[PDB]
RNA sequence: CAUAGUCAAAAGAAGAGUUUGAUUCUGGCUCAGAAGGAACGCUAGCUAUAUGCUUAACACAUGCAAGUCGAACGUUGUUCU
RNA sequence: GUAAGGCGUGGGAAUCUGCCGAACAGUUCGGGCUAAAUCCCGAAGAAAGCUAGAAAGCGCUGUUUGAUGAGCCUGCGUAGUAUUAGGUAGUUGGUUAGGUAAAGGCUGACCAAGCCGAUGAUGCUUAGCUGGUCUUUUCGGACGAUCAGCCACACCGGGACUGAGACACGGCCCGGACUCCCACGGGGGGCAGCAGUGGGGAAUCUUGGACAAUGGGCGCAAGCCUGAUCCAGCAAUAUUGCGUGAGUGAAGAAGGGCAAUUCCGCUCGUAAAGCUCUUUCGUCGAGUGCGCGAUCAUGACAUGACUCGAGGAAGAAGCCCCGGCUAACUCCGUGCCAGCAGCCGCGGUAAAACGGGGGGGGCAAGUGUUCUUCGGAAUGACUAGGCGUAAAGGGCACGUAGGCGGUUCAUCGGGUUGAAAGUGAAAGUCGUCAAAAAGUGGCGGAAUGCUUUCGAAACCACUGAACUUGAGUGAGACAGAG
């Protein structure tokens, strides 16, 4: 059914857990991806055949096994731009980024099923467009499992992807092992208000900070607050070269003018340090356009959605070949 | 063309009184000629109504034709 | 041309003769064997190839394919007949369908086999 | 003031195989797209809206598809008081 | 059937117009149909009366009008074929009579010799035309089926009558072919209305329900008719629709396939089964109905829908393909056989190409095959091609039509151009919103055009006066197997 489809793409996209044998066999179609990029100098149907090819079944996968090369053809356009954007707005599509819900295929259960509203109407149209100014909700009688299924959600997604990964690698079985003292914390809400409050998930805060700073040097960063404050910069080789000059034409002024402009040029000229540790991948919010309160839950839309954080696990030089969007101006283009 | 002009000059009427207003009499036969009565009223009233609008439209005519 | 020609004698065009004329603009046509036989294909290609004489409804006489490994037809049965002619065989320019009228389908045929009149083998 | 004001009327431009020992050109054949009042094979759950003798303007069983007015007019004959 | 007596578009004069709206005037008297009349005839001036049950309400007649239709005419636009070059003889025109509601060779008579045609008449073949449908970077090509507008036809030919309107699908007369009765003398019929049947064909549906809605006839109404229509039935024929579950699951079960027989040996495969959740669609059981289509009232659809309840993943996945073009590979069998094939090509003992197993890819209630159209095809080239050697410069000229072609100044307003008015039906295409959830509508835009009025005056055409650079003459010198 669905594990084989990671066979066909050569990573993985089937998303549920993987056993033993499963992430032996990826680490083998992992091998294969990897020798095949490096192979693309030699290769005349690379970009025409089959780039385009894996990128369509990827996109046909990550909306729910959808005709996305059917549909779009039923269009006469050539750019993905204006048919993504289209299908950002379904209800279901709509429904996976909230995160009321884990796959397409629930959100269409339960769309199908007449147990979800829209301005308080049960709605059970499952392609239907929601426009800026629809509000969004579950049944009186629904409600509470949904809000059950919701905090279930989001605390073991921190526990499965905020806590596995961020500083403790841990091997397959023994995490496996310790996941169970993991999860009996959670069983209570004084658990999770403690698992809050703790100077453990602090420290990771602080480590994630730090890690996401190093990471803005890639686009030089500091080159940028070095040219913000270059007058002052400088002025300190002025006052180190004058007091240089003045207090020893006739020792812990030296040291610690040294120790300083010492200290802002390595802050100031070290390039970015790109890690051998695998980058964490989070969890997007829609709040460009999508309005929630995860109390009920209820949810507005007010806004249109943007080509640029539809949250796909695609390269952006891939994509291209569909979208043919000139990047960098954080525009619908 | 604009609001102003129809917000103003529109003739909003009351209640009709003319709705409900039979009553039921004790012979059929002179039902039959209330209904007849009934019948010719809103004939008259039809004619009646043909002849404004024709007065309406001869006084937009000569207006149109004094521009011209 | 300059433009005063081709208001004067305008563009013709294309001239290309009908390939299947005699189903006379049908998908199909209703007809019965005169002659059953084989015939040798032109080289380099060697086989016996099972062909079949057709009187047409339209009373055209053409030569129809028999496609597949065996038939059932003997002269004088009706068989339904598309278009499309076999490269081996010259003046062979029509096929039979198979599983419709006198002509039997294949069963064993498993693969490909609405192409040749075969039902789906029922699991047990 | 305002049931005002906003100035929209498109999108749509793809190539491949096949003549030669190889090449470029000329030039056809064939293929990938969309479609139909279609037909046939295999195979089929549902709702809705369309469409459904393209051939013989061939021959037609049967029932129905144009009546209404007694407020135009006599006429005869039914009942009952 | 019809190639222009049609159609599209715009105009015109020499006409008529029931019902419908609005004025005015009348509605009198005799006779006839076995009995009468709003039937027929006569007199004036044309007529017609009914109702005190419809008594100042209908109806009729005459005259002026509006409105709607109809007849007639006309400019422009609208197939192929020259291996069809002449066609016409009431033909083309004139005069005078007749006919028509009305112009008219519409036609009798007389007179003239015209009229049409290489800007394609006439002949032959095919064809209803339009709005539009499919395709397409604009253009074009194919089509003209549904629906709407116009026309033509109603078994095949020919006629007229009645009528406001017909030379009349379910009217009449005549002739013909076919057919059904006949008591044998003679009569009757016309589904290309809706159903339906034979037949032909690859192929195309029920001998259904109701006049509830909308439209139409008659009636003062009450109503009555209406196979118009509305609505059900059959058919994957079409449609960017929905569903066939959502999670979890390792004994990685059994079984199938492959394997130096590599890593649970690899794979079918988390696939199944099992376990938990939800029951859309369909199924079953009920309940309200001025929910809604319809209102003063009337509901065929409706055994529907809606709302509630029962139940259990239960009832719902195929077809083509895997040598290249073109996404997807192994085993067995066969051995130039059997077979495959859109093209190139495969098969002669290790076939990824034939046929089966196993696996995989694309689409998916469809998917292939055939037919047909456009595209790719710049492969009839306006957009946008060519002709030395590849298809293609006429052997070479002269000239008809046609096409194309210098300057200035002046005039003009046919083309051109600007604005206004009329028209360009609706539906469809495009824009937008709302509605709806495979369904609808409003407002726009577009409809590139034609007619009228009034501006402009550069260009094209036309008119006038001029110019000399292209063409042609003269005078004077020449050369030449013209
Ligand atoms: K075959
Ligand atoms: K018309
Ligand atoms: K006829
Ligand atoms: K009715
Ligand atoms: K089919
Ligand atoms: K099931
Ligand atoms: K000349
Ligand atoms: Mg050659
Ligand atoms: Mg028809
Ligand atoms: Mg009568
Ligand atoms: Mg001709
Ligand atoms: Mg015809
Ligand atoms: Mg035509
Ligand atoms: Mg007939
Ligand atoms: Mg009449
Ligand atoms: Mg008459
Ligand atoms: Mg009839
Ligand atoms: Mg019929
Ligand atoms: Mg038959
Ligand atoms: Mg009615
Ligand atoms: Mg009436
Ligand atoms: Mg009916
Ligand atoms: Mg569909
Ligand atoms: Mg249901
Ligand atoms: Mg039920
Ligand atoms: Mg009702
Ligand atoms: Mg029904
Ligand atoms: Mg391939
Ligand atoms: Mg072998
Ligand atoms: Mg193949
Ligand atoms: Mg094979
Ligand atoms: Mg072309
Ligand atoms: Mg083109
Ligand atoms: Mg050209
Ligand atoms: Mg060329
Ligand atoms: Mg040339
Ligand atoms: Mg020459
Ligand atoms: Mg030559
Ligand atoms: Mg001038
Ligand atoms: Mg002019
Ligand atoms: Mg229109
Ligand atoms: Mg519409
Ligand atoms: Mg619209």
């Amino acid at each position: 059914l669905r594990f084989q489809t990671c066979r066909l793409l050569l990573g993985n996209v089937w998303n549920r857990e993987l056993t033993i044998i499963q992430r032996r066999i990826l680490r083998r179609l992992r091998n294969r991806k990897r020798s095949i990029k490096k192979r693309k100098i030699y290769s005349k149907k690379y970009l025409t055949s089959y780039i385009q090819l894996q990128t369509t079944r990827k996109l046909s996968l990550f909306y729910g096994d959808l005709p996305i090369t059917e549909m779009h053809r039923g269009t006469k356009r050539t750019s993905y731009i204006p048919f993504l954007l289209n299908l950002e707005t379904r209800f279901d599509v709509i429904l996976l980024r909230l995160h009321f819900l884990e796959t397409i295929p629930q959100a269409r259960q339960l769309i199908s099923h007449r147990r979800v509203c829209v301005n308080k109407g049960m709605v059970s149209i499952t392609h239907l467009k929601l426009s800026h100014g629809d509000i969004i909700s579950f049944q009186e009688n629904n409600a509470i499992i949904r809000g059950e299924e919701i905090r279930r959600s989001f605390y073991k997604e921190i526990l499965v992807e905020k806590i596995i990964g961020k500083l403790l690698h841990q091997p397959l079985r023994m995490w496996r092992r310790s996941k169970t003292e993991w999860f009996h914390l959670l069983k209570t809400k004084r658990g999770c208000r403690l698992l809050l409050k703790s100077r453990f998930l602090q420290q990771l805060r602080s480590s994630m900070q730090e890690e996401d700073l190093e990471r803005t040097k890639k686009f030089g960063s500091e080159k940028v607050c070095l040219g913000s404050s270059f007058a002052e910069h400088k002025r300190m080789k002025r006052n180190l070269l004058k007091s240089l000059f003045l207090s020893k034409r006739r020792p812990i002024v030296y040291n610690s003018s040294l120790s300083l402009y010492s200290n802002s040029t390595y802050c100031f000229a070290s390039p970015h340090k790109l890690t051998m540790k695998r980058r964490i991948k989070r969890i997007e919010l829609p709040t460009h356009y999508l309005e929630v309160n995860y109390r009920t839950p209820k949810a507005v839309v007010f806004y249109g959605p943007n080509i640029g954080h539809i949250p796909h696990d695609i390269r952006l030089k891939d994509l291209n070949l569909l979208l043919w969007s000139r990047n960098g101006r954080g525009q619908n283009i | 063309t604009h609001h102003r002009h129809h917000q103003e000059t529109h003739s909003f009427l009351e209640p009709e009184s003319y709705i409900g207003s039979w009553e039921a009499p004790k012979d059929p036969k002179d039902a039959e000629r209330m209904l007849a009565q009934l019948r010719r009223d809103y004939a008259k009233k039809v004619s009646l109504y043909r002849k404004d609008y024709v007065h309406e439209i001869e006084m937009l005519r000569v207006e149109k034709q004094r521009k011209d | 041309p300059t433009f005063n020609q081709l208001i004067r004698h305008g563009r013709e065009e294309k001239r290309r003769t009908d390939r299947t004329r005699a189903l006379d603009k049908c998908p199909q046509k209703l007809g019965a064997c005169l002659r059953v036989s084989t015939r040798t294909p032109k080289k380099p290609n060697s086989a016996l190839r099972k062909i079949a004489k057709v009187r047409l409804s339209n009373r055209h006489d053409i030569f129809a394919y028999i496609p597949g490994e065996g038939h059932n037809l003997q002269e004088h049965s009706q068989v339904l007949i598309r278009g499309g002619r076999v490269k081996d065989l010259p003046g062979v320019k029509f096929h039979c369908i198979r599983g419709v009228k006198d002509l039997m389908g294949i069963p064993g045929r498993r693969r490909g086999r609405s192409k040749y009149g075969a039902e789906k083998p029922k699991s047990i």
